[PDB]
C-alpha cells in the first residue's frame, strides 16, 4: 500500500509539475505583452508591476 | 504584437480618422477667412473697406 501511494503522488506531483510550468509559461508571455504595451505607451507601469507580481 | 484588439485598433483608426476630418473642418473654415478670389480677372473698387 505504501509504495502504491508514493509513486501514485509522484505522478501526480509530475502531472502538477507540468501545468504549474504552463502557468509560468502564460505569466511571462502575459509579462512580456505587457513590456511591450508598457514600452509603446499604452499601459502605465502599475499594470507592469501587476505583470511582475 | 498582438497585446491588444483587433477591433480596438479599428476604433481608434475611425476615432483618428474623424478627427482629422474635423481639423479639415475647421481648416476650410479658417481659410475661408481670407477670401481668396474665386476667379482671375480685373478686380473694381472695393465695396466695402477695412473695419466693417
Amino acid at each position: 500500500a505504501s509504495v502504491a501511494t508514493a509513486y501514485l503522488t509522484l505522478k501526480a506531483d509530475q502531472a502538477q509539475l507540468q501545468l504549474t510550468k504552463d502557468t509560468l509559461g502564460t505569466y511571462q508571455k502575459s509579462f512580456d505583452l505587457t513590456q511591450r504595451s508598457y514600452d509603446v505607451g499604452v499601459a502605465s507601469a502599475l499594470d507592469l508591476r501587476q505583470a511582475q507580481t | 504584437d498582438q497585446a491588444v484588439s483587433k477591433q480596438q485598433y479599428a476604433d481608434a483608426n475611425a476615432a483618428y480618422l474623424q478627427s482629422k476630418a474635423a481639423v479639415e473642418q475647421a481648416r476650410i473654415n479658417l481659410r475661408y477667412t481670407k477670401v481668396l478670389s474665386p476667379i482671375s480677372g480685373r478686380i473694381g473698387r472695393s465695396a466695402v473697406t477695412e473695419g466693417a
